């Protein structure tokens, strides 16, 4: 049965897959007639290779013994039995030789900082994240992220450090996940730091969100603020966000700065506003804006005051009056 | 003069890893080509 | 139900228990020096 | 014949590329040596780049070299500015949380913050929350002579307005001073200067601090010096009276359980306001349980 | 006209992103200072 | 010497506006009006 | 044996090959809140607390104090000030505690 | 690498220079023929290496290992650069040919895009401005550089009102 395994190996089959097969053939017989040493040396002579090889493994031009030595199916049998058949370390020398390798995979990553997070391992768990972390580069470092910055903060390891953290994740996180790295930045910030430093990064995130996700983060930005501060330190964020929004965005942004001045009791102020979002505003496209506008007046207002809001809207109407706005206004007019 | 490389040159431990048995990372097709001042060196 | 809580030893890292074996063993043997 | 004619760092790099892929790990040690004593001795030593120290360190991590890129990124950011050695500096806090031991990461990133926070400070010097934690971060660095310099900085940053909404994070910041030499440093005359210093510094006559009149109080009890303690109150009493004051002075003469004093304190505290049903209470309940019923 | 409305409303999105003109508010009469006193009297009455 | 490094910037920043004359037409070409009136600061001219 | 022999982490034995993250992802396995899924209740419990305001005011007519400054200023401030002086006050308390016991001493 | 590279194409689309574009042009020829057929390449190196052996620039020896090392006595075995035979190289009719059909097909690509861009600029939206095609092609240059100057006008002509 050995021999017949030798050359069985020495046998040059038609695929890698088949080379596979066969090796770990060789070792379930083994482990099939219990010899767990024999097995592993087994497995390490499958798997034996030069320090620094970069054989292709798809490569139909060199053999299968040259090239099996970098076959997947391989390495994860044979890490999985020296964990199950031997110690952490030399599991340990297992999965460092399949970094080296660089077949390895963000699973494989986690699974490594989970075999040394169950032996307890916590900071050698966080160096193997970090390592994962510079070998993929950020679309799949996001998902290393999400592991590696929960566990940290669940560890509770030193403030500076975990700031390091979040902004070694921020320096490129893409807008579509700069979303979410932002906002635990920011509680983090909140749970143990100082909730001025939460604005700003709050502020940082305002700015360096997507744009489907640009309102949502300066309203998140508000609602805290208004929470932690006062509402005329909330002020200053909607003068931001109606000056660097789109459209629709500062409308709606536009008409809740008003809702909250008048709440304060600046009913000037608010005339303003509804004054410049009138002036952003057509009247055919944003019926509920007007509408919303002679509420305020009839509940704050004049007739003098309510003349100048007809005047507004009128000259607003004459603006507008072109035939691109007649494109959009009809096209919106038979798609409602 | 050399003495931000000198102190480099000193600074740096010798590699644990040994290198004097590595032949290139990518083989030549050979026969080799080469010239006098190789007949010299050889 | 409340949920008793059993206080684990604010879990120790493995590196650390490493380190203090480590030297604890070392005092020992200068103590046998 | 390339390194000849254009000589910078983009084609040194590039060379070490190559011999990385087709050479030996010797050819590409040789390359980057060759680049970094050719950019010396034309440009200056000081004008090597933070990327010839980058891309060296890095093949040295790539070859489990990490003693070798250790060194390099030491060597680089002894023997390079601060400025162009940023990115240095970032890539060695990279490396040591890959590959170091926790007390290096500690260092590494302490050195990081650091000079995070000194550039912050050198935009804004009157940042108070970022004085706060670079405060917090010099605290758990455990260096004592650079903790007290920079709260000696922190302090000769003085707020030229005049507004006590600025000088709440102030004194806030003496009253931080106090507590980390008392608790760390265990400096108690240095603390009793702090306290001095601070109430030189409070313009008592617009606004005084019953933040920093507690927090002194309960400092000079913990010291035992009851005379000094009861002379400072009495001081901030002639010079502003205030409710907290004397309502945590009345608490602290409860807990102390004296009579007499206690008594005098609720006495001038009625001269001050009689309309504090609060002391009135609990006065009658300290008298109550003294059986003064009378 | 789908296909010219998509080049035509990207013409008028980047004219109105340069046709925004800023917002001039009137200084509110009720300033923070004032808010700090108000919000003194409000926690002292609601405390009393 | 070796080629001056140009960028895309540099190209724009030396283009070339297309002149329209207020006077001659040797072609005959039927202007649109706003071209026409682009380089009148007769619209900028400001009068207090 | 096999099956109880290997570790089964990496190893799939239906498939006799690599376990894929495609099917089954260690966020799965995890005990724990991932970060999307943790501030994603972080954006719900916003919204729904920002619904409940509005409406509370909407309930209500205009402003009350408890909203116009809900927090403290410098509220992070004095939490981190206690917490450092979590231990002080403890020792200035015992001080108390000890002059209290001397002067009564001396008294009796 | 990728990704990377896929993006340096994108910020090196616009023009900069004749030295760019040249680098462009040369990098996307050196794609386009492909992988080199190292087979062909070492066969003529191997018939190189004997008829400059015969002809006595080689010098074929045996080091202390004893294997075949070449010596060029001249440095003009592997360039044409001082070997005075230079002029005498007379290429392959199949390279000619596969030459003479990457200009002809270079010269193709560049007849479609001048049909292509002829019928997109025969073709017409919306109000004609202009009186000829010389006039139109004028007017459309004036539409690239001014518009962003003349909106406001361009509003008013089309609304029949305002500044
Ligand atoms: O000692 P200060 O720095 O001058 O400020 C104090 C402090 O309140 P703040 O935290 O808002 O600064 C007091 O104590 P706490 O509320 O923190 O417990 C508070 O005393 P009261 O609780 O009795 O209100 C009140 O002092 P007072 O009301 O007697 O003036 C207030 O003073 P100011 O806000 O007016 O400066």
């Amino acid at each position: 049965a050995r021999i017949i395994m030798e050359k069985a190996v020495k046998v040059p089959f038609k695929s890698v897959n088949e080379l596979a097969d066969m090796w770990i053939e060789w070792a379930e017989m083994e482990l099939r007639n219990k010899n767990f040493d024999e097995a592993v040396r087994i497995m390490a002579k499958a798997t034996q290779a030069p320090k620094r090889s970069t054989v292709d493994y798809f490569d139909e031009s060199l053999s299968p013994q040259q090239r099996v030595h970098k076959s997947w199916k391989l390495w994860s049998f044979y890490v999985d039995l020296v964990e199950s058949t031997s110690s952490l370390e030399e599991t340990r020398k297992i999965y460092e030789r399949i970094f080296e390798l660089r077949i390895a995979t963000p699973q494989t990553v986690v699974n490594y900082a989970n075999l040394l997070e169950e032996h307890h391992y916590y900071e050698e768990s966080f160096k193997i994240y970090e390592r994962g972390l510079d070998l993929f580069s950020y679309p799949v470092a996001f998902e290393l992220w999400n592991l590696y910055l929960t566990k940290a903060v669940d560890r509770k390891i030193s403030i500076e450090r975990l700031r390091d953290l979040f902004e070694q994740a921020i320096t490129d996180c893409p807008p579509k996940f700069a979303k979410v790295l932002y906002l635990m930045y920011g509680n983090l910030e909140e749970e143990r730091g100082l909730a001025r430093h939460a604005m700003r990064i709050y502020e940082r995130a305002t700015r360096a969100v997507a744009d489907e996700d640009r309102a949502d983060m300066f309203n998140f930005y508000i609602t805290k603020s208004a929470s932690n501060f006062g509402l005329a330190s909330t002020r200053p964020i909607y003068e931001r966000a109606i000056a660097t929004l789109p459209d629709n965005e500062a409308r709606d942004m536009c008409l809740k700065f008003a809702d909250m001045e008048k709440r304060l009791g600046e009913i000037d102020r608010a005339r303003a506003i509804y004054g410049h979002a009138s002036q952003f505003c057509d009247p055919r496209t944003n019926p509920e804006f007007w509408a919303k506008w002679e509420q305020f007046e009839v509940q704050h207002g004049n007739e003098d005051t309510f003349k100048e809001m007809l005047r507004v809207k009128r000259s607003v109407q004459a603006k507008y009056n072109t035939d691109v706005n007649f494109i959009a206004s009809q096209a919106l007019a038979r798609s409602q | 003069m050399a003495s931000i490389a000198a102190g480099l040159a000193a600074a740096l431990p010798k590699p644990k890893y040994s290198s004097e048995h590595e032949e290139p990372r990518a083989t030549q097709r050979g026969p080799r080509i080469v010239s006098a001042d190789q007949i010299d060196e050889t | 139900k409340q949920e008793p809580k059993t206080q684990e030893e604010l879990e120790e890292d493995a590196a650390d228990r490493d380190r203090r074996e480590r030297e604890l063993r070392e005092a020992r043997e200068l103590a046998e020096r | 014949a390339y390194t000849q004619v254009h000589p910078e760092p983009r084609t040194w790099l590039k060379w070490a590329k190559f011999e990385e892929e087709f050479g030996t790990a010797d050819m590409v040690r040789d390359v980057f040596q060759s680049a970094i004593q050719y950019i010396a001795e034309t440009l200056g030593d000081d004008a090597v780049d933070e990327r010839l120290f980058i891309a060296f360190a890095r093949f040295e991590t790539r070859q489990k070299e990490y003693e070798r890129a250790r060194a390099i990124y030491k060597f680089g950011l002894d023997n390079l500015p601060r400025s162009r050695s940023m990115q240095l500096h970032a890539q060695y806090t990279t490396f040591e949380k890959q590959f170091g031991d926790k007390e290096g990461v500690e260092d590494v990133v302490l050195t990081k913050r650091r000079r995070l926070y000194e550039e912050q400070v050198k935009e804004n010097p009157k940042n108070y929350d970022v004085w706060f934690d670079f405060a917090r971060l010099e605290e758990m660095g455990g260096d004592p002579d650079r903790v007290r310099e920079v709260y000696e900085r922190a302090i000769a940053q003085v707020p030229p307005t005049q507004e006590k909404r600025h000088w709440r994070r102030y004194i806030f910041l003496f009253l931080f001073y106090a507590i980390w030499e008392e608790k760390d440093a265990k400096n108690i005359e240095r603390a009793r200067a702090i306290y001095d210093t601070c109430l030189n510094l409070i313009p008592h006559k617009k606004f005084t601090f019953a933040k920093v009149w507690i927090a002194k109080a309960h400092f000079e009890i913990r010291q035992g010096n009851l005379t000094a303690a009861r002379k400072t109150l009495g001081r901030a009493i002639g010079m502003c009276p205030k409710d907290k004051l004397f309502r945590e002075y009345i608490a602290i003469e409860q807990k102390l359980y004296e009579f007499d004093r206690c008594r005098t304190l609720y006495e001038k505290h009625a001269l001050f306001n009689p309309a504090n049903c609060q002391t009135w209470i609990r006065w009658a309940e300290l008298e109550r349980g003294l059986d003064d019923l009378d | 006209a789908a296909l010219k409305a998509g080049q035509m409303q990207k013409l008028r999105e980047a004219e109105q992103s340069s046709k925004r003109k800023p917002l001039i508010l009137p200084a509110p009469q009720v300033s923070d200072s004032e808010l700090d006193e108000i919000v003194k009297m409000g926690m002292i009455g609601e405390r009393a | 010497s070796p080629p001056r490094k140009l960028t895309a910037e540099d190209q724009e920043a030396w283009r070339i506006p297309p002149p329209v004359s207020m006077w001659k037409n040797p072609k005959g070409f039927t202007i649109p009006l706003d071209k026409r009136l682009a380089a009148d600061g007769r619209q900028l001219q400001e009068v207090q | 044996p096999v099956l109880q022999h290997l570790s089964l982490r990496n190893y799939d034995p239906v498939t006799r090959g690599p376990k894929l993250g495609f099917e089954a992802p260690p966020t799965e396995n995890l005990n724990t809140l991932t970060l999307e899924e943790k501030a994603a209740a972080l954006e719900a419990e916003a919204r729904r607390k920002a619904q409940e305001e509005q409406e509370a005011a909407a309930q209500a007519r205009g402003l009350d104090i408890t909203t116009l400054q809900p927090k403290k200023p410098n509220w992070d401030l004095k939490r981190e000030f206690k917490q450092r002086m979590a231990v002080l006050d403890v020792r200035t308390e015992n001080a108390i505690a000890r002059m209290v016991r001397e002067r009564l001493a001396e008294k009796k | 690498k990728r990704m990377k590279k896929k993006e340096a194409h994108r910020d090196d689309t616009a023009f900069r220079d004749y030295a760019r574009e040249a680098e462009k042009t040369y990098k996307r020829q050196i794609r386009n023929m492909g992988a080199p057929d190292l087979e062909k390449y070492m066969r003529e190196k191997l018939s190189a290496i004997e008829k400059a052996a015969a002809a006595g620039t080689l010098d074929i020896i045996e080091t202390e290992d004893g294997e075949m090392i070449a010596v060029d006595k001249d440095g003009t075995f592997f360039s044409t650069a001082n070997a005075t035979d230079f002029a005498q190289h007379k290429p392959d009719k199949a390279a000619v040919d596969r030459l003479v059909a990457d200009l002809r097909k270079a010269e193709e690509a560049s007849l479609k895009r001048r049909r292509e861009k002829l019928a997109k600029s025969g073709e017409e939206h919306g109000d004609v401005t202009y009186i000829n095609e010389k006039n139109k092609q004028f007017n459309a240059k004036l539409a690239r550089f001014y518009n962003k100057y003349t909106a406001e006008i361009r509003d008013s002509f089309e609304r029949g009102t305002m500044v």
